[PDB]
RNA sequence: UAAAGCUAAAUAUAUGUAGGAGACCGAUAGCAAACAAGUACCGUGAGGGAAAGAUGAAAUAGUACUCAGGAAUGAGCAAUUAAAUAGUACCUGAAAUCGUUAAGAUGGAACGGAUUAAGAGAGAAAACAAGUAAAGAGGGGAAU
RNA sequence: AUUUUAAAAUUAUUUGAAUUUUUCUUCUUAUAAUUUAAGUUGUUUCUAUACAGUACUUUCUUAACCCACUCGUCUUGAAACACGGACCAAGGAGUCUAGCAAAUGUGCAAGUGUAUAUGAUUCUUUAAACAUUUUACGCAUAAUUAAUGUAAUAUGUCUAUUGUAGAUUUGUGCCCCACUUUGCAUACAAUACCGGUAAGCAA
RNA sequence: UUACCGAUACCAAGCCAUAAAAAGAAGAAAAAAUUUUUUUUUAGAAUCUUUUUAUGAGUAGAAAAUCGUGGGGU
């Protein structure tokens, strides 16, 4: 009988959680990952799009 | 007993059968190895349903194609047959199930005129 | 390395400016998956 | 019928394919693939093979160690498929010439203040293909704790290995088979 | 990881890994640690050699703060303190650090390892090893005992 | 630096919003960017891996011809256009774009 | 902009993730192929061998 | 500073009530109970304790009329509905089991493996003909 | 798409020689071709000048020759005169938590894990994410002894114990090799030093 | 004394998989019509591609790679 106590939850090392993040950031950086996630960014100027 | 069509060999027909499933109805005819302990087919007694093993493989040159020659590749609408207008020569179209009539006629319509052939063309109509 | 900035109008370039040095880790693909993998875990409701 | 060892296979051991995931570490590991296929050497083959290997046989090498290896040939380049880690018992360091998987800070900051230089194993495919006045080193494999409970079983006669106990207080596995005076010892 | 477990690869195999003459049954060498000196006795000898009787004389309550007390070693005294006043003291000979380990989080000061020749330390700390303040005086340093 | 074009194929072979399988007929997978021009799935024809790359594609029931920074233009045409943004090539993207003027 | 004061550059007091340093990477430059074809190392290449 | 006394908060809540949720179950599951369920029913008693959801958008469309029948029913040239082989045991409607028709086999089992042969069903996606000239319908692209 | 090449053989010319003395004698000199090299090629028919048939592909049903005991299970041994199974559907069995270890992946590294908790224009999601005013705690960083306790070369040297093999490196005989140079990991030993116990001395 | 028949063994050849090995991170080929067209192809995925050799019973037991089902992100 599935019990309340499993373990639901991680714990995530936050040295690692810090690095994932930073990965995420880098790779939203780098237009060919963006066009292979599935956005439709051929039409825009460049990737680490910043506006004012 | 091997079939040969041109270059294609078929190394066996008529698939391998369950044991016992022709005289038990909730035997499913699918192929399930025998484990058993005294179980003819697992000690591969003679005269009685052989055992699928990898020496029936075929030749992989010849692996995947259908009697045309050409491999099998499914479509759900216009956008995914793209790929084929450089792959006319080697890849067969089928259209999905599911696909209605519509869509199966704008299908068939443009694999014409990318002259890819079709399996299934004359489905729904 | 810079990124020009635009406006809310696209039609323009507003003064550029310069990549943040956190854009050059490593990008990492497997270490973003199971360090997802372990945190999705964590807004689990039990049953 | 044939009557062959293990039917007539060629039987190897060991790692036969990277196991991490690391894109970076797949980048590297192909990059000196090639090098040990394209050239002859020595060096890039077992730089091939050690890119390959587990955790535990990628020990850390700390700078005293380093600095002390490299005592003799001063204008070499030490070349380490694990982590370089810091030594606080050093006191100084001098000048040394690293390429390494992995730097920690501390060691990484030491280095360059020294005035030596940290490299990675791209740089160091890049200026040294061959290898030439590289130094292949490693650490420590066996000093791991893991170690020291393998071996010869702890209650086999003169065996060193360490037992796996919640404490290690005078009431834990200390008593009878640890002295003579509970009827034997070890 | 359910989809990863050994048990799934065995799914059409009768015994499930166990065999099929001994079986799995539940407890069938007993419960625990119940065979030691009986039945279990190889076990517990080779892989537990001192693990039955007693020695020594009971402490009844403890009160592990009595007793508590860090160490470090002579060799990692310069480590302490940074880089660039490592530098400093080293450079100057007319002034020595002054460490007081306590402050850090160490009660003893042991004699392993090598202090630097020459170069004096002034160490206070609340116990010293005999060849910790051997090393320490022999470098022209000083031991203060505090408390 | 940080990235590379063998870093981006080590990414996106496997993980991609473009790769289409082939689980019926086993053996085909296809890689559909808009800069592949075969749409193997390769880093030599990947249009996301390749720094500069060209192909022709329909649109909307029209033949685009396109430039990787990620320029887009509407048979002379297209080898004058060709001509203007070159880096076998280029017959292979001529006949491509013959075969996809047959299109309705 | 405010991704350097968070990530290490040009620190403020209450925004800046304390002692966190940016991960390093495994290489420092990850084209491989043109460090393949660098002359250094296609000096390095033996000739070319032939199959079975 | 015992042998007299009071005292809020931080704490717990398989109960009751009321809110809100979920990588939960989906009618042999989920509570025993989705329903007239702690019900029907059983036991002298303490107690034990089920089964059972679904027409259709709409019955404010639940089958009118005729014929034959004692009637139940059945049939229709009749009838609601998009649909009645959705007709109230009503969504879909599997298997075991049985009926009708057709084809075949048939000397104390039946089935099967392997190889062919004879029949009978299906079939053209490789299992011939690209192009060429004409006339008929269409569709697109570029060219002002 | 840079060995179906080169060579070998054969044919036709060609230079010289040799010899078994020549209509297949051998050895090369050159050229040109061939295949006996350097894994099957050609011709003619038919299918057929068809659009699915009486042909061809395929499924099924029936025969025929040869073969074929009832599965699961315990067992040395099952077709068993061993047990379970009339049939069909649906359900039906190594899981969850604690704790330990090994393995491997990942982060950081003499450290590591920010526990409970706090904050904070986040308060559908959010019961998650994010954060932590320059000695909380665990494990590790030092062992050993019942224990008072004691605690790792040792200041001649920022040096890093000694051997025998041994990876790598350096030279001389950018690619083989014997001597040189360095001596990772590890293995086998030797040495010191720490705690305990003996023995000797002992203010 | 011969000939013959006779295996899932032996031999030659093909193919499948397993193990090991040799090696590898860009240029036009043919054919059919009539110089000009038309038809095919014109490769480069490193747990990959090409080629080579040997090998293949298996309960209990172990592992890998695959095939499916409910539900969740993309």
């Amino acid at each position: 009988p599935t019990k309340i106590w499993r373990r639901w939850g991680r714990k995530v090392n936050l040295k690692e959680k810090r690095y994932a993040v930073c990965s995420s950031i880098a790779a939203s950086g780098v237009t060919s990952l963006v066009l292979a996630r599935g956005h439709r960014i051929s039409h825009l100027k460049e990737v680490p799009l910043v506006v004012s | 007993a091997v079939k040969k069509v041109g270059k294609i060999i078929k190394k066996r027909t008529k698939k391998f059968t369950r044991f016992q499933s022709n005289r038990f109805m909730r035997v499913k005819p699918a192929w399930r190895k025998p484990r058993g302990i005294d179980c003819r087919v697992r000690r591969r007694y003679k005269g009685t349903n052989l055992m699928p093993s990898i020496g029936y493989g075929s030749n992989k040159k010849t692996k995947f194609l259908l009697p045309n020659n050409k491999y099998k590749y499914v479509v759900k609408n216009v956008k995914e047959m793209e790929p084929l207008i450089m792959n006319h020569t080697k890849y067969c179209v089928q259209i999905a199930h599911n696909v209605s009539s519509k869509k199966r006629k704008q299908i068939i319509e443009r694999a014409k005129q990318m002259n890819v052939s079709v399996i299934n063309a004359k489905a729904r109509l | 390395p810079v990124a020009n900035v635009y406006s809310t109008n696209g039609k323009n370039v507003v003064g550029e400016v310069e990549i943040p040095v956190v854009f050059q880790t490593p990008i990492r693909n497997d270490l973003i998956q199971s360090v997802y993998t372990n945190m999705s875990k964590n807004r689990r409701h039990p049953y | 019928g044939i009557a062959l060892k293990n039917v007539g296979r060629i039987k190897k051991h060991g790692r036969k394919h990277l196991v991490s995931k690391n894109p970076y570490l797949r980048l590297l590991v192909k990059l000196y693939n090639f090098l040990a296929r394209r050239t002859n050497a020595n060096f890039n083959k077992i730089i091939a093979k050690r890119l390959i290997m587990p955790k535990r046989y990628r020990p850390p090498l700390s700078l005293s160690k380093l600095q002390y290896h490299m005592a003799n040939h001063p204008n070499d380049i030490a070349v380490v498929v694990g982590s370089i880690t810091d030594d606080k018992r050093l006191f100084s360091l001098k000048q040394l010439k690293v390429c390494a998987l992995r730097f920690t800070e501390t060691a990484r900051k030491r280095i360059e203040d020294a005035g030596g230089e940290c490299l990675t194993f791209d740089q160091l495919a890049l200026k040294y293909p061959t290898g030439k006045k590289c130094v292949l080193l490693r650490g420590p494999t066996k000093a791991r704790t893991a170690e020291k409970h393998f071996g010869k079983a702890p209650g086999k006669p003169k065996s060193k290995a360490r037992p796996y106990v919640r404490s290690k207080g005078r009431k834990f596995e200390k008593a009878r088979g640890r002295r003579k005076s509970r009827a034997y010892k070890k | 990881a359910t989809r990863f477990k050994k048990n799934r690869k065995k799914r059409g195999h009768v015994s499930a890994g166990h065999g099929r003459v001994g079986k799995h049954r539940k407890h069938p060498g007993g419960r625990g640690k119940a065979g030691g000196l009986h039945h279990m006795r190889i076990n517990f000898d080779k892989y537990h050699p001192g693990y039955f009787g007693k020695v020594g004389m009971r402490h009844l309550n403890l009160l592990k703060n009595r007793t508590y007390c860090p160490t470090i070693n002579v060799d990692k005294l310069w480590g302490l303190l940074p880089e660039e006043k490592k530098k400093e003291f080293s450079e100057n000979k007319d002034i020595a650090p002054v460490i007081d380990v306590t402050r850090k989080g160490y009660f003893k000061v042991l004699g392993n390892g090598k202090l630097k020749h020459n170069q004096p330390i002034v160490v206070k700390a609340r116990y010293f090893s005999s060849v910790a303040e051997k090393k320490i005086k022999a470098v022209g340093g000083q031991c203060i005992l505090v408390a | 630096s940080n990235v590379s074009n063998a870093l981006v194929w080590e990414l996106t072979r496997k993980s991609n919003c473009f790769i289409k399988k082939n689980k019926a007929g086993k053996k085909g997978v296809f890689l559909c960017d808009p800069l592949n021009v075969n749409y193997k799935n390769t880093p030599s024809s990947s249009g996301l891996v390749k720094s500069n790359s060209t192909n022709v594609t329909l649109k909307d029931g029209k033949v685009v011809f396109s430039v990787k920074v990620n320029q887009h233009f509407k048979m002379k045409n297209v080898e004058k256009l060709l001509q203007q943004h070159g880096s076998k090539n280029k017959e292979k993207l001529l006949k491509k774009y013959k075969r996809l003027s047959k299109l309705y | 902009k405010k991704l350097d004061v968070i990530y290490g550059k040009i620190h403020e007091k209450k925004v800046t993730k304390k002692n966190y340093i940016l991960p390093k990477s495994i290489v420092h430059n990850p084209d491989i192929y043109r460090i393949i074809h660098s002359d250094k190392v296609q000096a390095s290449l033996l000739a070319k061998k032939k199959p079975c």
